[PDB]
C-alpha cells in the first residue's frame, strides 16, 4: 500500500497548499515520502499486485531509491512556491510505477508522469535552464513516441502490450529496440545521451541530484523487463562509455562534467542487463545513488545555478567533513576498493562475463581507467587554494544526510554482503 | 454582372435591389435622431426590408447621410463609400448635408455631393421620419428605373456607377 | 492592441474617434480623438441677428436644446433688462423639464441598447414620440424648435394643448415605475 | 476496401507531406485536420468506431483548436524566420527521415497477419469493461497524469 | 442502427437535398418570423410590406445579396478567407437528418430521418466543433484584428460550454444505454420526458444551447453593440448570407434537438402523429428562444465562461455521477423522478425570495 | 497490410518534421503525427490481436494531450518575451 | 452497433452538401459588378490601423482550449462507464467516480487559484 501513501498524500496536498503554509506543506511532503519509504521497507518480500501495478524486489528496491533521492532533494529546496515540490510527488508515483510494470503502455503513461514535472522544475527562470527544459521536453517527447512504436509492434509480436511476450523474429527485436531508445534516452545511454550536458548544466542543481538519481534507478528498473539482445547492448555500451568519459576529459565546468561522467556510470550499469540479474543492478544503483545525491548536495550547497571545478577547490578548508565526503563519493564512483562503487562494478562485470561477452568488457574498462583522470582531477582539489567562492555551509540537516549517505557507501564497501543478501526474494 | 442584359433580368434584380434596400449608419449630427425615428415603434424603417441593420458597410448597400459632414470626416465617408461593395447608393438627408444649410462656413461640407454620388436629395431639419420613407420610395423608384426629374430625364438606377473612382 | 475605435464605429453613438491602448480583455487607457463634428457655432453666431441665433442654439444638444435656448435667452435678457413675464416663464420652464425627460429618453434607450438587447430602445422611444406630439401640438416642430424669445415665447398654447398634457402627466408615471 | 483504401491513404500521406513541408502553419494544420478525418473515416473502415470520433472530437475539435489559437495570438505562422538555415542539415536529416521508415518497413517486410476476428465495430458498449476492468488501473494512472500536467503547466507560466 | 431499416441510395441523395432546401428555406422563413416576433415584442409591427404578409421579401433579400460584387479583398489572406464560410455551412446544414420526425417508413413508407448512426450524439459533437473552426478561421483569414477578436470570443465562449455539452450529455446514457436517437425517444415514450428524471443536465444543456449562439451571452458575437465580431465584417455577395445561414441552421438545430434529447421528441403520448409535434416544440423552443433574444442582456464573456466554467459544468458531472449512482446501483427509477422535481423545485421556489 | 506500412511512413514522416521544422509548434506537429501513425498501427494490430489496442491508443490520446498541454506551457515562457521559436538562438549550453 | 450502409449515406449527404455549397460560392462570385478598388480593398475604419499596430493577444483563451483539451479527454472517458454502467457494478461506478473526483480536484486547483489572466 505505498500507492496508497503516494497516490493520497499527494492528492490531499494539492487541496490543501492553498490552507496550509508552505512550511506545513515541506513537513507533510517529507512525512509522506517518508511513510511511503517505511512502507517499501516493512513490505519487504512482500509482492503485492492487482493489474500491471506488480511490486517486486525491482520495484521495492528501486522506488526506495527514487524515495531517498526525493526526500534528499525536497530537504535542500527552500523556494518560497510550495508548487515546486508537489510535483516531485507526482514524479515520484510515476517512477514507481515505471518499475512496478511490465505493461508497456502503463510503462509509458508513468515515463511521462515522471518526465513532466521535472521540466517544470528545470524552470528557475534560468537562460540555460529554459533552454534545457525545451531541449529535454522536445526530445523526451520524441524518445515516447520512439517507446510507443516499439509497445506497437510488441502487440504485433504478442496478443497483450505486457512485458514477457514469447517473442517473434525481427518484429520482436525491433520492438525490443525502439523500447529500448526512449528507455535509455532516459537512462542516458549514447547514442541517445545528447540531452544531460545542456540539462545538467542549465537545470538548478538539487533538481539534476533528484533527476540522476531517481529517473536513472526507476529506468534501469524499467530496463531489467527487457529482454535486450547483447549486440545492440554491446553497441550502446560502447558509446555511451567512450562519449561520457572522453568529452568529460574537456569539460571545466563541474554539472556537465558529471553530466558525461553519469553517461558513463550507466554504460557501467548496463552490464547486468546482459543477465538481468537485477541483485548486482540493485546493488550498483544504491551506491551510484547515494554518491550522486551526497556529491549534488555539496554542488547545491554552493550554487544550484553553475558551478565550476576551480570554484569547488579548497573545500576542504572550507569544510573538511564535506570535501571529504564529496572526495569519498568521487572514488566510490570511480569504482575503487574497499568501496561500494568497486562492489557494484564487480558484480556488473561478472554478470557480463557470465554472458560471454569479452571486448564490450575490456573496452568499457579501459574507458573506466580513462575517468581516474578528471575523477582525481575533482576529488582531489578539496585541498587546493580556496578561491573566491560562493560557499553556504548548510544547516546540519544536509552535513547529517551527507554524512549517512557517505557512510552506507563505505560500510557497503566493506560489507557488502550485508545487503546484497536481501536484493532477491528478501530473506 | 452589373444586372443587366435581359429585360425579365434587370427588372427582376431592380425589384430585389429595391425593395431589399438595407441601410447603412452614417450618424453625424441631430440628422441622425429622426433618422433612428424613422424605425421606432410609432414609425420604423423595418416593413420595406430594412428591419435589420448592419453597421458594418461590407454588408450594407443603403448609405444614409445623417448629418452635418464636417471636412475633416470627409475621407472617412470617403473610405467609407469606397469600404462599400460596389451595388451602392447614397441618400443626402437633411439640409446641412444636401447644401450647407445654416452652417454655411469652414467647417462644413457645402454638399456632400462632392466627395460621393448623391442619389436622393432629401431636405428638413430635421425630416420627419415619413420624410425620409418619401424618400427611400423615391430610392424605391430610382433603383426600379421608375424615377424622372424635372426636365424629363430618366435616372439612371445607380449613382456611384459614373465616377472613376481611382 | 492600439485599437481605432474610428468616428462612428463600432456603431459608437457620438461620431468619435478612440485610440484605445490595451492588452486582452481589460482597457488599460483611451487617447480620443474628436473634432469630426465641429460645426463652428462660436463663430457663426457672431454673424447671425440676436433673433436669429435661437434658431442656432438648439441644434447643438439636439437632445437637451431647450436649456442652451433658455441659456441665451437668458443671457441676453440680463444684458439688455428684459422681462419673462410669469406664464411665459412657467411654459418656459414646462418646456425645459419636457426636452430632459427627452434626452433621458434618448439617452437610456441608446445606453440599454449600446450593450445588452435591443428591445428597451423601443418602448421608451415611443412615449418620447407622444411627447414630441406636444410639441408639435405647440411648436409645430419635432425638434429644433425655434419658439423662445427675448422677451418671452413665440405664441400662445392651443386649447388642445394641456389635455394632451394632463393625459401623458397621469400614464407616465406607472410607466416609470414599472421600469424601475 | 482497396478502391476506398488507396485513396484513403493518398490523401494520408499527401496530408502528412503538407504538415511537414507547408511553412504556412495554418495551412500545415488544416491539413493535418484532414488527416485525422480521414483517419477517423479509415478507424471506422476498421470497425474501430468509436476512436475515431474521439480522435475527431478531442485532436481536432480541441488540441489543433488551441494550436490554432496559439498561432494565432502568437503569429509564428511562416516559421522561415531566424534561419540558421545550415544547409547540410536540410538533406542528412531528409536522409534520416527516410531510414526510420525503411527498418520499420523491415520490420513489417515479409510479414502475415491473421486480419479475422469477430470485432462486431468497436462501440464502447464492449470498450467500457475493458476501459472500466482490465484497464481501470491504467485509467486512475492516466487521469492522475493528466491532473499533473495541469498543475505542471500553470506553474510553468504563473505570472506573479 | 439494430432495427432501424435502410433506403436505397437514391433516396437518401434524394432526402439530403430535400433536407438541405429545407433548412433553407426553414431559415429565411424563420428570419422572417423572429422580425415579426421582434416586432410584436417591440410594439413596432412587422413588413406587412413587400410581402403580402412578407413571405416573398427573403427573396428580394437573396437577389440583393448576388449581385453584391462578393469582393476578395487585397492583403488578405486569397484561400481561406473565401474557403471558411464553406466550411460554417457544409459541417451545418448536415447532423439535422438525425432527428427522427416519426417512426420507422413514416416518410410515406421509406425513411423519417436520413441516417441513424449507432454513435449519433458523438457525431452531434463533432460536427459542432467545426463550426467554431470555421467561425474563428474566418476571423483570422480576414485580416483585420478588429474581427479577430470578435472570433476569438466566438471560439472561446462555444468551446467552454460545448465543453458543458458533454457533462450534460452524460446523464441521460446511463439510464437509456443506447446512443441510438430512436431508442432514447421511445424510453421517453414508454417510460416518460427523461427531463422529469435528469432536470438540472437540462438546464446546462439549454443553457449550453442557449450560450451556444441563441443568445444571452450575446458574446457570440455579433458586431453590433460591441468590439466587433468574427465570421463576418468583410464579406459581401454570398459569404456573409452562407455565415449568417450557418447560424440560424444552428440555431434552429439546437431548437429541434432540445425536444429531441430530453424532452418528447415527437412521439406524444397523444395522437402519436409524426411530424406536427415535432415541427411544433421546434418552433416553440425557438420562440422562447427568440424571447430571451429580446429580452435579456450581455455576458461579457469573461463572467460568461466564468460562469460556464465554475457553476454549470461541476453541476452537470456532479448529476452524471448521480445518475450513475442510481444506474449502477439500479434499485429504484422513482428515485430520480423524486431528485429531478426537487432540483427543479430548488431552482424554481430560490426566486422570489 | 497497407494500414500499418501506412503508419510506418506516418511516422517516417513525423521524423521528417521534427528533423526540419524550425518553430517549435511545427515541431510538435511533427510529432503529433508520429503519435498518430503510432496509433495508427496499434488499431491495426488490435484488429488483429483482439481489440485490446483500440483502449491502448485512447490512453495514448489522453497522455499527448498531457504533455502537449505542458509543451504548449513552456514554448509561450519561453518564446513570449523572445523572438521566433527557432531553436537555433538556444546553444549556450555546450560541452 | 449500426451497417457501414448508413455511414456511406452519410459520406453521401456530406458530398452533396460540399457540392450544393460550392455551387453557391460560385453563383456568389460570378453575379457582381466586379470593379475593386485600391481603398474597397483596405482593411478597415479610415486609413489604415483598424486594429494595425496590436501586441499579442491575451493567453486567457489559451488556458480555455488546454483546459477544454484536457477535459474533453475526462469526457471521452466518462463515456463508456456512461454507455455500460450496470454490467460494470459498483466497482464501475467507483472507478469512475474516483477518476472523475481526480480530475475535478485539478480543476479546483485551477479555480482556487483562478484564470482571469
Ligand atoms: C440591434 C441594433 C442595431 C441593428 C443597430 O445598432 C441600431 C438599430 C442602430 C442605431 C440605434 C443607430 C445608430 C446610429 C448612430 C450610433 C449614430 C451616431 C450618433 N448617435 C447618437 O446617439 C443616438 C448621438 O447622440 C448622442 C450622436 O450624436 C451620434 C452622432
Ligand atoms: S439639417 Fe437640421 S436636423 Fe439635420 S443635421 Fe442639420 S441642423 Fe441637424
Amino acid at each position: 500500500m505505498t500507492l496508497a501513501i503516494l497516490a493520497v498524500f499527494s492528492v490531499a496536498l494539492t487541496l490543501l497548499g492553498f490552507v496550509l503554509p508552505p512550511q506545513g506543506v515541506k513537513r507533510a511532503t517529507l512525512l509522506g515520502l517518508a511513510l511511503a519509504l517505511a512502507s517499501l521497507l516493512l513490505t519487504w518480500g512482500k509482492p503485492f499486485a492487482f493489474g500491471p501495478y506488480a511490486v517486486d524486489g525491482v520495484s521495492q528496491v528501486f522506488t526506495l531509491l527514487a524515495l531517498l533521492g526525493a526526500l534528499w532533494t525536497v530537504g535542500l529546496v527552500r523556494s518560497g512556491r510550495f508548487e515546486f515540490y508537489l510535483l516531485v510527488l507526482y514524479a515520484a508515483l510515476g517512477m514507481h510505477l515505471l518499475a512496478s510494470t511490465r505493461h508497456l503502455l502503463l510503462m509509458l503513461v508513468a515515463l511521462e508522469a515522471l518526465s513532466l514535472p521535472l521540466y517544470a522544475l528545470a524552470t528557475w527562470r534560468r537562460g540555460q535552464g529554459l533552454e534545457a527544459a525545451l531541449k529535454y521536453f522536445l526530445l523526451g517527447a520524441l524518445a515516447a513516441a520512439f517507446f510507443l512504436y516499439g509497445a506497437a509492434l510488441f502487440y504485433g509480436a504478442t496478443g497483450s502490450l505486457v512485458l514477457g511476450a514469447p517473442g517473434e523474429g525481427p518484429l520482436y527485436a525491433l520492438a525490443l529496440g525502439l523500447l529500448l531508445v526512449g528507455l535509455g534516452f532516459k537512462a542516458a545511454l549514447a547514442p541517445f545521451h545528447f540531452w544531460t550536458p545542456d540539462v545538467y548544466q542549465g537545470s538548478p542543481t538539487p533538481v539534476v541530484l533528484f533527476m540522476a538519481t531517481s529517473v536513472k534507478a526507476a529506468a534501469f528498473a524499467a530496463l531489467l523487463r527487457v529482454a535486450a539482445p547483447p549486440e545492440a547492448l554491446a553497441l550502446l555500451v560502447a558509446l555511451s562509455v567512450v562519449v561520457g568519459n572522453l568529452a568529460a576529459l574537456a569539460q571545466k565546468e563541474a554539472k556537465r562534467l558529471l553530466a558525461y561522467s553519469s553517461i558513463a556510470h550507466a554504460g557501467y550499469m548496463a552490464l547486468a542487463l546482459y543477465t538481468g540479474n537485477a541483485q548486482a543492478l540493485g546493488f550498483y544503483l544504491l551506491t551510484y545513488v547515494l554518491a550522486t545525491g551526497l556529491a549534488f548536495a555539496v554542488l547545491s550547497q554552493i550554487s544550484p545555478d553553475r558551478v565550476p571545478l576551480e570554484a569547488l577547490r579548497g573545500l576542504y578548508r572550507k569544510d573538511p567533513l564535506l570535501g571529504l565526503a564529496f572526495l569519498v563519493a568521487m572514488l566510490s564512483l570511480l569504482g575503487l576498493p574497499p568501496l561500494a562503487g568497486f562492489w557494484g562494478k564487480y558484480l556488473a562485470f561478472a554478470e557480463a562475463a557470465r554472458a560471454g561477452a569479452w571486448g564490450v568488457l575490456v573496452l568499457a574498462l579501459v574507458t573506466s581507467a580513462v575517468s581516474a583522470y578528471y575523477y582525481l582531477g575533482l576529488g582531489l582539489a578539496v585541498f587546493a587554494r580556496p578561491e573566491e567562492t560562493p560557499f553556504r555551509p548548510g544547516p546540519p540537516w544536509a552535513r547529517a544526510a551527507v554524512v549517512a549517505a557517505g557512510v552506507l557507501l563505505l560500510a557497503l564497501g566493506l560489507l557488502p554482503g550485508l545487503v546484497l543478501p536481501a536484493l532477491a526474494a528478501g530473506g | 454582372r452589373e444586372g443587366i442584359l435581359f429585360t425579365t433580368l434587370e427588372k427582376l434584380v431592380a425589384w430585389g435591389r429595391s425593395n431589399s434596400l438595407w441601410p447603412a449608419t452614417f450618424g453625424l449630427a441631430c440628422c441622425a435622431i429622426e433618422m433612428m425615428a424613422s424605425t421606432d415603434a410609432r414609425n420604423d424603417l423595418a416593413r420595406f426590408g430594412s428591419e435589420v441593420f448592419r453597421a458594418s458597410p461590407r454588408q450594407a448597400d443603403v448609405m444614409i447621410v445623417a448629418g452635418r459632414l464636417s471636412k475633416k470626416m470627409a475621407p472617412v465617408m470617403r473610405r467609407v463609400w469606397e469600404q462599400m461593395p460596389d451595388p451602392k447608393w447614397v441618400i443626402s438627408m437633411g439640409a446641412c448635408a444636401s447644401s450647407g444649410g445654416m452652417f454655411n462656413n469652414y467647417a462644413i461640407v457645402q454638399n456632400v455631393d462632392s466627395v460621393v454620388p448623391v442619389d436622393v436629395y432629401v431636405p428638413g431639419c430635421p425630416p420627419r421620419p415619413e420624410a425620409l420613407i418619401y424618400a427611400v420610395m423615391q430610392l424605391q423608384k430610382k433603383v426600379r428605373g421608375q424615377a424622372y426629374n424635372e426636365r424629363g430625364e430618366r435616372l439612371p438606377p445607380v449613382a456611384a456607377w459614373k465616377r472613376t473612382r481611382g | 492592441m492600439t485599437l481605432n475605435v474610428g468616428p462612428q464605429h463600432p456603431s459608437t453613438h457620438g461620431v468619435l474617434r478612440l485610440m484605445v491602448t490595451l492588452s486582452g480583455e481589460e482597457v488599460l487607457e483611451v487617447v480620443p480623438h474628436i473634432g469630426y463634428l465641429h460645426t463652428g457655432f462660436e463663430k457663426t453666431m457672431e454673424h447671425r441677428t440676436y433673433l436669429q441665433n435661437i434658431t442656432y442654439t438648439p441644434r447643438m444638444d439636439y437632445l437637451h436644446s431647450f436649456a442652451h435656448d433658455l441659456a441665451y435667452a437668458l443671457a441676453v435678457e440680463k444684458l439688455l433688462g428684459a422681462v419673462v413675464p410669469p406664464r411665459a416663464e412657467t411654459i418656459r420652464v414646462i418646456l425645459n423639464e419636457l426636452s430632459r425627460l427627452a434626452s433621458h429618453l434618448v439617452f437610456l434607450g441608446t445606453g440599454l441598447l449600446d450593450l445588452g438587447a435591443l428591445t428597451p430602445f423601443f418602448y421608451a422611444f415611443r412615449e418620447r414620440e407622444t411627447i414630441l406630439d406636444l410639441f408639435e401640438w405647440v411648436t409645430g416642430q419635432r425638434f429644433h424648435h425655434n419658439y423662445i424669445r427675448i422677451g418671452g415665447v413665440k405664441e400662445d398654447l392651443p386649447e388642445e394643448f394641456v389635455p394632451e398634457l394632463k393625459k401623458l402627466l397621469e400614464v407616465l408615471p406607472h410607466r416609470i415605475d414599472e421600469y424601475e | 476496401m482497396s478502391l476506398l483504401e488507396g485513396l484513403a491513404l493518398f490523401l494520408l500521406l499527401l496530408s502528412g507531406v503538407l504538415v511537414v513541408t507547408l511553412r504556412n502553419a495554418i495551412h500545415a494544420a488544416l491539413a493535418l485536420i484532414l488527416n485525422f478525418l480521414v483517419l477517423a473515416g479509415v478507424y471506422v473502415a476498421l470497425d474501430a468506431r468509436f476512436l475515431g470520433f474521439i480522435q475527431v472530437i478531442v485532436y481536432a475539435g480541441a488540441i489543433v483548436v488551441l494550436f490554432l489559437f496559439v498561432i494565432m495570438l502568437l503569429f509564428a505562422a511562416q516559421g522561415e524566420i531566424g534561419f540558421d538555415p545550415l544547409v547540410r542539415s536540410r538533406p542528412l536529416a531528409a536522409l534520416l527521415a527516410l531510414g526510420v521508415a525503411g527498418i520499420l518497413a523491415a520490420g513489417l517486410w515479409g510479414l502475415d497477419l491473421a486480419f479475422t476476428q469477430d470485432l462486431k465495430g468497436g462501440l464502447p458498449q464492449a470498450l467500457g469493461p475493458l476501459l472500466y476492468g482490465d484497464w481501470l488501473f491504467v485509467l486512475l494512472a492516466v487521469g492522475f497524469l493528466l491532473m499533473a500536467a495541469t498543475v505542471v503547466a500553470v506553474a510553468l507560466v504563473e505570472p506573479g | 442502427t439494430w432495427s432501424y431499416p435502410v433506403d436505397p441510395y437514391w433516396m437518401v441523395a434524394l432526402k439530403a437535398l430535400l433536407v438541405v432546401v429545407g433548412l433553407l428555406t426553414a431559415f429565411a422563413f424563420m428570419t422572417l418570423i423572429e422580425r415579426r416576433l421582434l416586432a410584436r415584442f417591440q410594439v413596432r409591427m412587422g413588413p406587412n410590406r413587400v410581402g403580402p404578409f412578407g413571405l416573398l421579401q427573403p427573396l428580394a433579400d437573396a437577389i440583393k445579396s448576388i449581385f453584391k460584387e462578393d469582393i476578395v479583398v487585397a492583403q488578405a489572406d486569397r484561400f481561406l478567407f473565401v474557403l471558411a464560410p464553406l466550411i460554417s455551412v457544409v459541417f451545418a446544414l448536415l447532423a439535422f437528418g438525425l432527428i427522427p420526425f416519426g417512426p420507422p417508413g413514416s416518410f410515406f413508407g421509406y425513411q423519417p430521418w436520413v441516417i441513424n448512426l449507432d454513435l449519433g450524439i458523438l457525431y452531434l459533437f463533432a460536427v459542432s466543433e467545426l463550426a467554431v473552426y470555421g467561425i474563428f478561421l474566418s476571423g483570422w483569414a480576414s485580416g483585420s484584428k478588429y474581427s479577430l477578436l470578435g472570433s476569438l470570443r466566438s471560439s472561446a465562449s462555444l468551446i467552454s460550454y460545448e465543453l458543458g455539452l458533454g457533462l450534460a450529455l452524460l446523464a441521460p446514457v446511463l439510464l437509456v444505454g443506447s446512443l441510438n436517437l430512436n431508442d432514447i425517444v421511445n424510453w421517453q415514450k414508454e417510460h416518460g420526458w427523461l427531463f422529469l428524471y435528469a432536470f438540472p443536465a437540462f438546464l446546462v444543456y439549454l443553457i449550453a444551447s442557449m450560450a451556444e449562439a441563441a443568445r444571452t451571452p450575446f458574446d457570440l458575437p455579433e458586431a453590433e453593440q460591441e468590439l466587433v465580431g468574427g465570421y463576418h465584417t468583410e464579406y459581401s455577395s454570398i459569404k456573409w448570407a452562407l455565415f449568417q445561414m450557418a447560424e440560424y441552421i444552428h440555431f434552429i438545430t439546437a431548437s429541434a434537438l432540445i425536444p429531441t434529447l430530453f424532452l418528447g421528441g415527437w412521439t406524444m403520448p397523444v395522437l402519436e402523429v409524426p411530424y406536427l409535434w415535432m415541427f411544433l416544440k421546434i418552433a416553440f423552443f425557438l420562440f422562447f428562444f427568440i424571447w430571451i433574444r429580446a429580452t435579456w442582456f450581455r455576458l461579457r464573456y469573461d463572467q460568461l465562461l466564468r460562469f460556464g466554467w465554475g457553476f454549470l459544468f461541476p453541476l452537470a458531472l456532479l448529476w452524471f455521477l448521480v445518475t450513475a449512482l442510481v444506474v449502477a446501483l439500479d434499485l429504484p427509477r422513482t428515485y430520480l423522478l423524486y431528485l429531478s422535481a426537487l432540483s427543479f423545485l430548488v431552482l424554481l421556489g430560490a426566486v422570489l425570495y | 497490410m497497407s494500414y500499418l506500412l501506412t503508419s510506418a511512413l506516418l511516422f517516417a514522416l513525423g521524423v521528417y518534421g521534427v528533423l526540419t521544422r524550425r518553430t517549435a509548434i511545427l515541431v510538435f506537429l511533427s510529432i503529433e503525427l508520429m503519435l498518430n501513425a503510432a496509433n495508427l498501427s496499434l488499431v491495426g494490430f488490435a484488429r488483429a490481436y483482439g481489440l485490446d489496442g483500440q483502449v491502448a491508443a485512447l490512453m495514448v490520446i489522453a497522455v499527448a494531450a498531457a504533455e502537449v498541454a505542458v509543451g504548449l506551457g513552456l514554448i509561450v515562457a519561453i518564446f513570449r518575451h523572445r523572438e521566433s521559436t527557432a531553436v537555433d538562438d538556444l546553444s549556450e549550453l555546450r560541452g | 452497433m449500426a451497417p457501414i450502409q448508413e455511414y456511406v449515406g452519410t459520406l453521401i449527404y456530406v458530398g452533396v452538401a460540399l457540392f450544393i455549397g460550392v455551387a453557391a460560392l460560385l453563383v456568389g462570385a460570378l453575379l457582381g459588378p466586379k470593379k475593386p478598388g485600391r481603398a474597397k480593398l483596405m482593411p478597415y475604419e479610415s486609413g489604415n490601423d483598424p486594429a494595425g499596430e496590436v501586441k499579442r493577444f491575451p493567453v486567457h483563451f489559451y488556458v480555455v482550449a488546454m483546459l477544454f483539451i484536457l477535459f474533453d479527454v475526462e469526457v471521452a472517458f466518462l463515456w463508456p462507464y456512461a454507455v455500460s454502467a450496470g454490467g460494470l457494478g459498483l466497482y464501475g461506478f467507483l472507478g469512475v467516480l474516483a477518476f472523475t473526483l481526480l480530475l475535478f480536484v485539478g480543476f479546483l486547483y485551477e479555480w482556487w487559484k483562478g484564470v482571469m489572466r
